[PDB]
């Protein structure tokens, strides 16, 4: 996660993705619908 | 790059939500308790205890992927070639080989 | 034309903004779902709550845009609709759901516009907005004279090829003047929509009515009331609540704009 | 503002001084502004309340009843203090609730 490679496939067109984002679903905010969570950001844009 | 996909969320009052796990590349699922989420009208439902919500989210590729994307390659070996210039009994020739 | 028909069977929706102008929370017309940067060129992409158009008739007017107010769709003019940043930015262009700006450098992203009662509406959300530098030089401002480099940008196309967002039935939309007390009692008045009711008054009778309904011995503070007749799909956004641990979808709407190799 | 010259109130209105006597003008037409226009919360009398962007001078001003615009510019370094650990230029949809004083509507 938050570096290069943190999500691959083995093709352009494969359904086979690997994904390591550390994603984690956080509590919303009270009186709220809205879904929080917290999660790496994409390595190839850091990498960029 | 990924992005985060994430479908409405689930509000169950007066009961408990529950999910399933996926087979999805980076996925995850919660249920949090004592929710009393409102809308623009009011409350969002009758009961105001013994509330749940489920969230859920997975991780795919992006349809940008088609465009901007970075290729991890093996390299091995190579082949040379080369663009030689001859002057040949006064004729300036250039010819293309391996 | 013929792109804008995926909105047919949609509404815009209402939902949850964190900064409604006023440093302070609301629920708003104006919200953002999305930002996407994708492009290499600086371009924004916004998702927005919003239908730019779309009249409340169906029909297809681009200077026209159609928000939720209340209950109802309404209409208002595309040219009171803004996007900001540091600076008020450039549309490039709309379609439905999706609008093009070129933004000067910020921290924040905010969007809005004049509604039919001549009311500003705005939502405001934290964004850094930096493009990256294109070829070894950090310039400010396109050239008369340089070199071509490769970029990614957003066409204006609205063939949108394989890019769908999920649509479905909304859930039930809580109102409480729904529930007006008259005589000491709830009268769950249903203006035109199907509502459901429950009361915490030994409600036996609770269930849907598509009539006017006098609730006796009971009292407002003991009822909720939702309106239930709702036809038309709505985005499947994070903020807007699912029916059924299950989903309804009946639509994916394309989406314009796709990502492209320029220079 | 909010006051007419005829010491009536009405919130739609502000009066100023034209040579020796005062004068209307439409509150619409007030404006704030520092690096890039301000939001006005409320306005009373002589007090204006606005939420100001960062910047190192603030004006004011309004078109007057001869639509000649008005304004006025000072020195002001305007840089709002840091609530909690993280520099942030506006409020999330998710976090944590601090302590801290602002003008009431009052």
């Amino acid at each position: 996660p938050g570096q290069f490679g943190d999500i691959q496939s083995r093709t352009p067109e494969s359904k086979d993705v690997y994904a390591n984002t550390q994603l984690v679903l956080q509590r919303p905010a009270a009186g709220t619908v809205h879904v929080p969570y917290s999660q790496a950001p994409s390595g190839f844009k850091y990498w960029l | 790059e990924y992005k985060t996909v994430i479908p409405s969320p689930y509000v169950k009052c007066c009961g408990t939500a529950e999910c399933k796990d996926k087979n999805l590349p980076d996925y995850s699922c919660k249920v949090f308790t004592g929710v009393y989420p409102f809308m623009w009208g009011g409350a969002y439902c009758f009961c105001d205890a013994e509330n749940t919500q489920l969230s859920e989210a997975h991780v795919e590729k992006s349809e940008s992927c088609k465009t901007e994307f970075a290729s991890a390659y093996r390299a091995h070996t190579a082949s040379a070639s080369a663009k030689l210039r001859v002057l040949y009994q006064g004729n300036n020739i250039t010819v293309t080989a391996y | 034309k013929d792109n804008f028909n995926v909105y047919k069977a949609t509404r815009p929706y209402l939902a949850h903004c964190p900064d409604c102008g006023e440093g302070h929370s609301c629920h708003s017309p104006v919200a953002l779902e999305r930002i996407r940067n994708e492009a290499t060129d600086g371009t924004l992409k916004i998702q927005v709550s919003l239908q730019i158009g779309i009249k409340t008739d169906d029909s297809h007017d681009w200077t026209k845009l159609r928000y939720m107010d209340n209950h109802m769709p309404a209409d208002a003019e595309r040219a009171g609709l803004f996007v900001r940043t540091s600076a008020p930015c450039t549309i490039t262009g709309t379609m439905g759901h999706f609008i093009l700006a070129r933004c000067p450098k910020g921290e924040t992203l905010t969007v809005g516009f004049t509604d039919s009662r001549k009311i500003s509406h705005s939502c405001t959300h934290p964004f850094h907005h930096d493009p990256p530098v294109i070829g070894r030089e950090k310039f400010h401002s396109r050239p008369q004279h340089g070199k071509e480099l490769p970029c990614s940008t957003y066409v204006q196309s609205t063939a949108a090829t394989t890019e769908e967002i999920e649509v479905h039935m909304p859930p039930d939309t809580p109102d409480r003047t729904l529930m007006s007390q008259q005589s000491g009692n709830v009268k769950i008045t249903v203006n035109g929509q199907t509502v459901r009711y429950k009361c915490n008054c030994g409600g036996s009778n609770e269930g849907l009515t598509t009539t006017d309904k006098v609730i006796n011995n009971c009292k407002v503070d003991q009822c909720h009331a939702a309106v239930t007749n709702h036809k038309k799909w709505q985005y499947n956004s994070p903020l807007v609540p699912r029916n059924a641990e299950l989903g309804d979808r009946k639509g994916k709407i394309h989406i314009p704009f796709p990502l492209a190799n320029v220079t």
